């Protein structure tokens, strides 16, 4: 009854190695999702998923890897590391600079009851 | 504690990197298939060993190894923009009671698509061709777009709508092949239907050909033919057709097959107007002194929307004296003075057919 | 050639500090930062990463969408570049030196005076 | 092409023009002006051509796999078909006739 602290104790270290491979998200990417699971022709079980890259390229991937099909349907910005092709998180959002915001300002210094 | 560890044994399997897409083109021998990536250069691999070719087929989606490429797993069909098209969503149904009139304009866009999906036997009994697609123009009146987004959840089944605007695609405007791409779905989806807001910009000329920019444009007109141009059969798919003007879009389109039938709005009658004005003082409640013909023999020559918001203007008008329910007395005034503003820029609305 | 022979000497100083700060490429405007450790970073190569910083750099001194250096390997920041567009076609339109002064005037007096007061004033 | 003995220039499928040493054995017969050869992984080695080939696209066919329509319903393209008359068969399923009449084919 005492191995609860030393499985908190592996996961503690396996989740280290989650903090060293997440695996880290740096190059932006894109998602196409698909649900698929394998008969033959023996029988197996999986799922998989496709992505999208900042240099245009498309993979074809065992489901992410690291967060789930939870969310969502292709979004935006979902961490992966080059050979990795996995997808650890979905950080919000969208773009792009000034398009971005095209004048975010405090407001106006003065009040129209001047004029 | 434990389920924790199962999301780092679910980690225990992502290590494995995920494998590339790949498109099969064709086939040389059972150890030799066509495929290229998805940045153009072509390779021939092995399979895996549980896959037969029937299982494959040359021309079929598919992924390759990381490292030997050897085919191993698949799917047959994928895209981003189909499904992110569909979601627009509109309150009735019953908005078809709601667009007040027109009979002939109302009535018969339903013998015009309704009809052709449930019995196309009604089409072989006398023989006629099925009218695989729908047009509106204007406006004068207005509600082209409306009564095509009511009729999409009006008349149920499967419908798809295009947004008009992304096409363009920046660089490379190839993205005709787009509604290919939309039209294969159309194709498996089928039937699923398919409104059209602005096909005029997209409707360019090349009348005396200038710059660039138009260029893309021509070319990706070129496959709206080609595609309607068939070698093919859309007619489980309803084309609908709307914009500002039925003009610049070259004789090529305004052909039936392309445009199929010619349907439109004017300036709704007075009479006609007499009802739109019912669906706009029905969502507000006021005091019960109404005179529907006043505010019709008065403000005359209008829109339903055009009514209907300085109606709502009127009301919002109104409602400035902080004081709650208003009688038309106010509305026989707003209504009546505020449109006259508003029929200030009514110039210039009336357009070739 | 003294000035040649000077010219090639140093390479060894330039070779030695080559090593560092070489491949402080390419120049990539950032994008977003959530929270204090992350950064997204966007470049003209087509290359779009969500990455970390060199510590040289503190977090309230940078903006967003700025063009930056970094070190592609690790895509850190190195230092972010004011700079930004345009090409010589500004250079030309922006001009530099003196010449043609007052005295070249040919005796209109309060007609440039006017404008003497408007801007020089 | 081939530009001299034992090597060639070749663009790859990424569109790059090369200069490799052919394969020994087979110098010239199927190396052919215009093909597709395979070319080494890392070297990319000028080795072997396709049969040729399965090619890539479309490839034909759509009449067997559909559709097709009669034309034989309107004949107002009588004239018109007059052209497609003389252009198309006779062009295909003879050219010695054109040897013949002296004159040559147009394509037209």
């Amino acid at each position: 009854t005492h191995e609860l602290q030393a499985m908190k104790d592996k996961i503690k270290e396996n989740s280290e190695k989650i903090k060293v491979n997440k695996t880290l998200p740096y190059l932006v990417s894109n998602v196409i999702e698909l649900l698929d699971v394998d008969p033959n022709d023996s029988q197996r079980k999986g799922k998989c998923a496709v992505i999208k890259t900042s240099t245009r390229q498309t993979y074809f991937l065992p489901v992410i890897g690291l967060v789930d099909a939870e969310k969502l349907k292709p979004g935006d910005l979902v961490g992966v590391n080059k050979d990795s092709y996995l997808i650890l998180e979905t950080l919000p959002t969208e773009y792009d600079s000034r398009v971005k915001a095209m004048e975010v300002d405090e407001r106006p210094t003065e009040q129209y009851s001047d004029i | 504690t434990k389920q924790y560890e199962k999301s780092e044994n679910d980690l225990k399997a992502l290590q494995s990197v995920g494998q590339i897409v790949g498109e099969v083109l064709k086939q040389l021998t059972e150890e030799k298939f066509i495929v290229k990536a998805t940045n153009g250069p072509r390779y021939v691999v092995g399979c895996r060993r549980q896959l037969d070719k029937s299982k494959l087929k040359p021309g079929t989606r598919v992924a390759l190894d990381m490292t030997t490429l050897t085919i191993m797993r698949y799917l047959p069909r994928e895209v981003d923009p189909l499904v992110y098209n569909m979601s627009h969503e509109d309150p009735g149904n019953v908005s078809y009671s709601e667009i007040g009139g027109l009979s002939e304009q109302i009535r018969e866009l339903r013998e015009v698509i309704e009809l052709p999906l449930t019995n196309p036997e009604l089409f072989q009994r006398v023989g006629i061709i099925p009218p695989k697609g729908c047009l509106l123009y204007g406006p004068p009146g207005t509600g082209k777009t409306l009564l095509a987004r009511a009729v999409a959840s009006q008349l149920d089944c499967n419908f798809l709508k295009v947004v008009s605007s992304s096409i363009v695609d920046k660089y490379i405007g190839e993205s005709a092949r787009l509604i290919r791409e939309m039209f294969n779905y159309a194709r498996d989806h089928q039937p699923c239907i398919i409104f059209m807001d602005e096909i005029d910009a997209i409707g360019g000329r090349r009348f005396s050909e200038g710059t660039s920019a138009d260029r893309e444009i021509q070319r990706t007109l070129m496959e709206l033919l080609n595609q309607m141009d068939g070698f093919d059969t859309l007619h489980r798919v309803k084309m609908i057709m709307a914009t500002n003007r039925p003009d610049t879009l070259d004789p090529a389109l305004l052909r039936p097959g392309r445009l199929d039938r010619k349907i439109h709005i004017d300036l709704p009658n007075e009479q006609a107007r007499l009802d739109i004005l019912k669906i706009h003082a029905g969502p507000i409640t006021k005091h019960g002194e109404i005179d529907y013909e006043a505010i019709v023999k008065l403000s005359d020559g209008f829109n339903g929307a055009d009514l209907r918001n300085v109606c709502t203007e009127a009301g919002m008008f109104a409602i400035r004296a902080d004081h709650d329910f208003v009688v038309q007395e106010d509305f026989m005034k707003a209504v009546r003075k505020v449109a006259d503003s508003k029929k200030l820029e009514s110039k210039l609305d009336y357009k070739p057919v | 050639a003294p000035p040649a022979l000077w010219d090639l000497a140093a390479d060894k100083q330039t070779l030695q500090s080559e090593q560092p700060l070489q491949v402080a490429r390419c120049t990539k405007i950032i994008n977003a930062d959530s929270e204090d450790p992350k950064y997204i970073i966007n470049v003209k190569q087509f290359a779009k990463f969500v990455v970390d910083l060199s510590d040289q750099v503190a977090p309230t001194d940078i903006e967003e969408g700025m063009r930056v250096g970094v070190d592609r390997n690790k895509y850190q920041i190195h230092i972010p570049l004011p700079p930004k567009i345009d090409p010589t076609v500004t250079m030309m339109q922006v001009e530099e030196k003196p010449d043609v002064t007052y005295s070249d005037v040919g005796g209109c007096k309060e007609q440039i005076e006017k404008l003497r007061e408007v801007v020089e004033t | 092409e081939a530009v001299d003995q034992n090597t060639a220039i070749v663009g790859s499928t990424t569109g790059s023009n090369y200069y490799v040493r052919i394969l020994s054995t087979i110098d010239r017969e199927l190396l052919k002006p215009n093909a597709s050869v395979a070319l080494h992984k890392h070297s990319n080695a000028l080795v072997d051509v396709l049969p040729p080939e399965a090619d890539s696209s479309i490839m034909m066919l759509t009449s067997d796999q559909k559709p097709d329509v009669m034309y034989a319903d309107i004949g107002g393209m009588d004239i018109q078909k007059q052209e497609v008359r003389e252009a198309v068969e006779l062009p295909l399923t003879h050219f010695e006739l054109y040897k013949q009449i002296g004159i040559d084919p147009p394509r037209g």
